[PDB]
RNA sequence: GUAGGAUAGUGGCCUACCAUGGUGGUGACGGGUGACGGAGAAUUAGGGUUCGAUUCCGGAGAGGGAGCCUGAGAAACGGCUACCACAUCCAAGGAAGGCAGCAGGCGCGCAAAUUACCCAAUCCUGACACGGGGAGGUAGUGACAAUAAAUAACAAUACCGGGAGUCUGGUAAUUGGAAUGAGUACAAUCUAAAUCCCUUAACGAGGAUCCAUUGGAGGGCAAGUCUGGUGCCAGCAGCCGCGGUAAUUCCAGCUCCAAUAGCGUAAUUUAAGUUGUUGCAGUUAAAAAGCUCGUAGUUGGACUUUG
């Protein structure tokens, strides 16, 4: 059982501290790996879309999750962004600027779309809630 | 409304008002005036009059 | 997976203009209505 | 360095941990009407307040009675509900104090108290009067509906003399009528 | 830093000054003199924040330069002048005289001075040793040296020093029985007679003070002021007497004010 | 350790000589830190967890090192000298450079404001009551954050309920007269001078268009088995799931719900007695070393002066 003595302050203090590692959530802020994250502990992230791609969903269900191949410009590492919202994908050019945010699972897969953890917030310096509600419009033509 | 609060001095006489009086409270008074100046005009009046030596320290437009 | 189909149905989706009609009250009068609608006087919003 | 830096400030509500209770909804729905409440936020900082008070009362009850501090502290608590209205002369106990409700507190604003002395003709009604610069509390005009009226000053809640209610002139669209029933 | 600093912050002064804190980013920093700077009251703070003679930094210098404040019977013309315990601070256009006392909560209060009271001062001696020459000298906490003192006074002892003649007029010994004042630390500012001393080898000198209504507490040797011989203190002290109330007695009086005032 | 040297002074601080010591599982030494320390900050039944670049205190640095003069005080950088790294001017022989001060620009980025006014307040400094102060203050920008608080009130009709009847209560872009600040503006006041606020002549509300928004309406979880479109497509969906021709979940209209001048989305506390000292588990769910010895560690019977 547990370690009861007055004067075994040290081994309690000493067993917590190796035993904290156990805990997943302890041991994944702690061990430093969080900085090697295409974000590298940032919110969000500006890149470049490279390419309009599509996703097969995850089973049972059945569907092409329109996504976007990014280059984070901080870091040069490339990533898959979700564009959600009917339609968006459209408002998306190729080797255009968008900001990148976290699908809200901190760094893990969200629904049935595979190997997905981003998604897309503005394009071009404009939301793309915005361009969905037709309140602003992209710049340029 | 209906009420005000304020602060009063009340000096024997104007010469030593002036005297003891900040000077900006003399202007509003009508007993001195104001002469315009620019702080930022007078540095740098400072600062290039000190780049030369003697009388014409002066002169230096 | 192709990409051709994007914006299918928002844009097959018929029009209908939102119909204009007098504003609620505002602040302390919304929640009189409120406190009316429901201690002075089948859910709320039920098909009846 | 800034001196405005040094400026205090703090919050004076919270949120509930439960958004979505229907029970509680349906309670503070029913405060909020009584009252004319603008929204939830004024009905939760008076319960932050009244939480405040309470919790107050529980540490000076866990000391001692005969403690230094549970004396001076314990009356001053007291002393402060009683110039508010919120306690007895005949509840001069710190339990008392853990017994005060949210009730209590909004029975002293000053829209209640313009409504329950007959100012007002609805508690919607008072909540417009005082926003509208037709009340004082004395000599000073209030302006300000979550005004905590004292014992010694709910006496002397009277119409504003500058107000058209209190001996002051008609407001501008009587005198614009005037005006224009003269020009006829 | 690479030397002195200059400036004092307005959070960091002395708590006996009473500084709004909003009132300014600074604060008068003390200029060296016979008190320290922790341990003393501008006299900016006396003529402008205490006495309300001046209403801003301007008007302080103006009074001090018109040669109308005097310290110790001496005028005085710096603003941030340490004016201190026992100093005595004189105007003579107001016809008004002050001595610095600490009040009973720890602060520096202005007692009105009588014209004959306001000619001697009280100094703590700080120790008594041979100068050059072998001749004896004896230097005080307020920064003053007197030399041939009377060889019965010794460290800790009080004398009486007359601001007219410069002398020694009289002094107190320092032993148990005397009444004596707190001029530092949690009871500065109160009165009581010295019950004990206690005396630790390498460390601070404790000593016990009974309050005249009986209350007992203690101190450092660093921190006495002896007052008077027996019981009788030989300044006048103001209405508290160095007496401290608790926070039940005090506020049972502030009641009893609202109900008759 | 002894004797010197040097220093404002103690000291292997340094030199000569001599001795062989010094630290370490009570973690030395080394490594990592997206590490300046503290006062403190967030959250906290209690214990606790996390944070602390930043206005107070202490330390450190002035592109990287090193050296130094002056001086009471500097190994100073809005002082000098050299090297190195950058970089300005040149008549090409030279010369002058240090914004992690204020403002401003470029770059970097998810990420941060005026190249403004003033020494009037606070205080500092000089030979000095007077000069100076991008310290500091004032205003501009400012939905970081925080406080108070509008967007209607009342009456009469019509309509609809409750306690044939009559008192009370609820609806309507109906009909009425009342109230009022947002705004605007004489003025005064405010201020170093302005500006805002406060005060106030006039003016200023009926669809009082002087138009409240942001997220939702299958469950968790407050709110529709409404109508049109789409048909495992498009999309939704934090999780469980919805969509394959009669979709409460997608795209829309209507209605309704929550908060409300705010609200949605993308490290950390709470929830977590899922780090358990308080206070968790280890027969079968993850977990007793194959067995015993054994040092450090941790833990150790009773008894001595009561009445
Ligand atoms: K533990
Ligand atoms: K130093
Ligand atoms: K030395
Ligand atoms: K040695
Ligand atoms: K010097
Ligand atoms: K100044
Ligand atoms: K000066
Ligand atoms: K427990
Ligand atoms: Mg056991
Ligand atoms: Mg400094
Ligand atoms: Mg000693
Ligand atoms: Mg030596
Ligand atoms: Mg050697
Ligand atoms: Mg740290
Ligand atoms: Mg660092
Ligand atoms: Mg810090
Ligand atoms: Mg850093
Ligand atoms: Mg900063
Ligand atoms: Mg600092
Ligand atoms: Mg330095
Ligand atoms: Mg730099
Ligand atoms: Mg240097
Ligand atoms: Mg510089
Ligand atoms: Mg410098
Ligand atoms: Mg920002
Ligand atoms: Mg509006
Ligand atoms: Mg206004
Ligand atoms: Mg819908
Ligand atoms: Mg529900
Ligand atoms: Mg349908
Ligand atoms: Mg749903
Ligand atoms: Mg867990
Ligand atoms: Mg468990
Ligand atoms: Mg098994
Ligand atoms: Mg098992
Ligand atoms: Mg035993």
């Amino acid at each position: 059982g547990k370690t009861r003595g007055m004067g075994a302050g040290r081994k309690l203090k000493s067993h917590r501290r190796r035993q904290r590692w156990a805990d997943k959530s302890y041991k994944k802020s702690h061990l430093g790996n969080e900085w090697k994250k295409p974000f590298a502990g940032s919110s969000h992230a500006k890149g470049i879309v490279l390419e309009k791609i599509g996703i097969e969903a995850k089973q049972p269900n059945s569907a092409i999750r329109k996504c976007a191949r990014v280059q984070l410009i901080k870091n040069g590492k490339k990533i898959a962004a979700f564009v959600p919202n009917d339609g968006c994908l459209n408002y998306i050019e190729e080797n255009d600027e968008v900001l990148i945010a976290g699908f809200g699972r901190k760094g893990h897969a969200v629904g049935d779309i595979p190997g997905v953890r981003f998604k897309v917030v503005k394009v071009s310096g404009v939301s793309l809630l915005a361009l969905f509600k037709e309140k602003k419009e992209k710049p340029r033509s | 409304g209906g009420k005000s609060t304020g602060f009063g001095l009340i000096y024997d006489s104007v010469e030593n008002a002036k005297k003891y009086e900040p000077k900006y409270r003399l202007i509003r008074n009508g007993l001195d005036t104001k002469v315009e100046k620019s702080r930022k005009q007078m540095k740098e009046r400072k600062n290039r009059a000190k780049k030369v030596r003697g009388v014409k320290k002066t002169k230096a437009g | 997976g192709s990409l051709a189909r994007a914006g299918k149905v928002r844009g097959q989706t018929p029009k209908v203009a939102k119909q204009d009609k007098k504003k609620k009250p505002r602040g302390r009068a919304h929640k009189r209505m409120q406190y009316n609608r429901r201690f002075v006087t089948r859910g709320p919003n039920s098909s009846e | 360095v800034h001196v405005s830096f040094y400026r205090n400030y703090g919050k004076t509500f919270k949120k509930p941990r439960r958004p979505y209770e229907k029970e509680r909804l349906d309670a503070e729905l029913k405060l909020v009407g009584e009252y004319g409440l603008r929204c939830k936020r004024e009905l939760w900082r008076v319960q932050y307040a009244l939480s405040r008070i309470r919790n107050a009362a529980r540490m000076l009850l866990t000391l001692d009675e005969k403690d230094p501090r549970r004396i001076f502290e314990g009356e001053a608590l007291l002393r402060r509900m009683n110039r508010y209205g919120l306690l007895d002369e005949s509840q001069n106990k710190l339990d008392y104090v853990l017994a005060l409700t949210v009730e209590n507190f909004l029975e002293r604003r000053l829209q209640t108290l313009v409504f329950k002395t007959g100012m007002a003709k609805s508690i919607h009604h008072a909540r417009v009067l005082i926003r509208q610069r037709h009340i004082r509390v004395g000599r000073q005009v209030v302006n300000v509906a979550s005004f905590m009226v004292r014992v010694d000053s709910q006496k002397h809640i009277d119409f504003s003399l500058t107000s058209p209610f209190g001996g002051g002139r008609p407001g501008r669209v009587k005198r614009k009528n005037q005006k224009s029933a003269a020009k006829k | 830093a690479r030397g002195l600093k200059k400036h004092l912050k307005r959070l960091n002064a002395p708590k006996h000054w009473m500084l709004d804190k909003l009132g300014g980013a600074f604060a008068p920093k003390p200029s060296s003199g016979p008190h320290k700077s922790r341990e003393c009251l501008p006299l900016v703070i006396i003529l402008r924040n205490r006495l309300k003679y001046a209403l801003t930094y301007r008007e302080v210098i103006s009074i001090l330069m018109q040669r109308q404040v005097m310290v110790d019977g001496k005028v005085r013309t710096d603003k941030t002048y340490p004016a201190g315990f026992m100093d005595v601070v004189t105007i003579p256009k107001t016809n008004e005289s002050f001595r610095l006392l600490y009040d009973t909560k720890g602060r520096f209060r202005l007692h009105s001075l009588r014209d004959e009271e306001a000619k001697f001062k009280l100094c703590k001696v700080r120790s008594v040793q041979f100068g050059q020459k072998g001749i004896p000298y004896l230097n005080t906490y307020d920064g003053r040296t007197i030399r041939y003192p009377d060889p019965l006074i010794k460290a800790n002892d009080t004398i009486k020093l007359d601001l007219d003649s410069n002398k020694i007029v009289d002094f107190i010994k320092f032993d148990v029985g005397n009444v004596v004042m707190v001029t530092g630390g949690r009871n500065r500012g109160r009165v009581g007679i010295l019950k004990n001393r206690e005396k630790h080898k390498g460390s601070f000198e404790t000593v016990h003070i009974q309050d005249s209504q009986g209350h007992e507490f203690a101190t450092r040797l660093g921190n006495v002021f002896t007052l008077g011989k027996g019981s009788k203190p030989w300044v006048s002290l103001p209405k508290g007497k160095g007496i401290k109330l608790s926070i039940i007695e005090e506020a049972r009086k502030r009641m009893a004010a609202q109900s008759a005032t």
